[PDB]
């Protein structure tokens, strides 16, 4: 079975800058007669079906932007953006279609190279549907902000919680680059009314000193 | 134009079974060798089966032999996968795809150059869960400057996926929807958010549409301001 490894697993890079990546194979996928390279590559965006690139190594699929382009011969191989965009963020993967059964790379993340961005915080107490039900949510929103590393603490009647969060961070924007990080704080109706101050403290590169959203209820 | 319009997946309990199909339209399947490819959650890409023009040749991955049958239908412009016996290890998106016109018989093959949306297979003990949708109210405190952000928490659900849109469509920009996370109940929630101008917030209707194939959850929350 040929096994595929990619190089390096993530890569960020500046804008219209330069991204190659890597693809080595266990086996030489070069067939003599025809002499060409049985490897392609797709790109992969967040939530879609993997999309066709290159093949045969160096080939455009019909419709492909010039700035991607395939290089290389039997063992190594290499994929190269010569100017990054945005929306050039994805998951690329090789797949050697040469013997069977057909693999695939691990796929190596392009992510983009931004400016430090700060995030806007905005804070959300729990809906008078959901507290009906016995249940607290609070949600908490950093929107648009680079890099993604952001700290989000939560802090009840000044009180530092754990185990009562969970967060989620999105994929880099395919517009403007950034990241948003959504933070949820659960807690029983009973002790969301046992206190007073709800509170999100947040932390990042972007900020001179933490940033506190919060409210009382 | 050209494409692949998938159905079928869902969840389904250990040992259970699944039927997948694929319709091709704007190409007639009788010239391409189809196979189905299947991802994981969080991981890469596996192939898991392929049946040539005439089903004079099939093969399966290591993995599924034995308890998957592929099958295809070039009058109705059809590819099948029945999927027995599975397990928690097959659970993952199949997508169905097809393989580029070099691929013959049982010649070298061809890239895989037309792949389909992908469906959702859960195999799994526990019984569906739909979500329960609450409001994320715009306020002064989801607004700075000019734009204020609302949208809706997907709350408590199980399996994956929920699908999320706004304006049953209409409203795209600003839109983040981010991706599930597991509590510590074991079901998911998610939430999704989009950013608008404060001074529509009066005047503009905001509804985020949540789809939960998996229990037939179909709910339409409408979120108010202040």
């Amino acid at each position: 079975e040929l096994v595929m490894t990619q190089s390096p697993d993530s890569l960020a890079v500046s804008l219209g800058e330069r991204a190659t990546i890597n693809c080595k194979s266990s086996q030489s996928v070069l067939y003599s007669s025809n002499n060409k390279s049985y490897l392609a590559w797709y790109q992969q965006k967040p939530g879609q079906p993997p999309k066709l690139l290159i093949y045969w190594a160096s080939t455009r699929e019909s419709g492909v932007p010039d700035r991607f382009s395939g290089s290389g011969s039997g063992t190594d191989f290499t994929l190269t953006i010569s100017s990054l965009q945005a929306e050039d963020v994805a998951v690329y993967y090789c797949q050697q279609y040469y013997s069977a059964p057909l693999t695939f790379g691990g796929g190596t993340k392009v992510e983009i190279k931004r400016t430090v961005a700060a995030p806007s915080v905005f804070i959300f107490p729990p809906s008078d549907e959901q507290l009906k039900s016995g249940t607290a949510s609070v949600v908490c929103l950093l929107n648009n902000f680079y890099p993604r590393e952001a700290k989000v603490q939560w802090k009840v009647d000044n009180a530092l919680q754990s185990g009562n969060s969970q967060e989620s961070v999105t994929e880099q924007d395919s517009k403007d680059s950034t990241y948003s990080l959504s933070s949820t704080l659960t807690l029983s109706k009973a002790d969301y009314e046992k206190h007073k101050v709800y509170a999100c403290e947040v932390t990042h590169q972007g900020l001179r000193s933490p940033v506190t959203k919060s409210f009382n209820r | 134009e050209v494409q692949l319009l998938e159905s079928g997946g869902g969840l389904v309990k250990p040992g259970g079974s699944l039927r997948l199909s694929c319709a091709a339209s704007g190409f007639t399947l009788i010239n391409y060798r189809m196979n189905w490819v299947r991802q994981a959650p969080g991981k890469g890409l596996e192939w898991v089966s392929s049946i040539s023009s005439s089903s004079s040749y099939i093969h399966y991955a290591d993995s599924v032999k034995g308890r998957f049958t592929i099958s295809r239908d070039n009058a109705e412009n059809s590819l099948y996968l029945q999927m027995n016996s599975l397990r928690a290890e097959d659970t993952a998106v199949y997508y169905c795809v097809r393989e580029g016109p070099r691929a013959t018989g049982y010649s070298m093959a061809d890239v895989f150059d037309i792949w389909g949306q992908g469906t959702m297979v859960t195999v799994s003990s526990a019984s569906t869960k739909g979500p329960s949708v609450f409001p994320l109210a715009p306020s002064s405190k989801s607004t700075s400057g000019g734009t204020a952000a609302l949208g809706c928490l997907v709350k408590d659900y199980f399996p994956e996926p929920v699908t999320v849109s706004w304006n049953s469509g209409a409203l795209t920009s600003g839109v983040h929807t981010f991706p599930a996370v597991l509590q510590s109940s074991g079901l998911y929630s998610l939430s999704s958010v989009v950013t608008v101008p404060s001074s529509s917030l009066g005047t503009q209707t905001y509804i985020c549409n949540v789809n939960h194939k998996p229990s037939n959850t179909k709910v339409d929350k409408k979120v108010e301001p202040k």
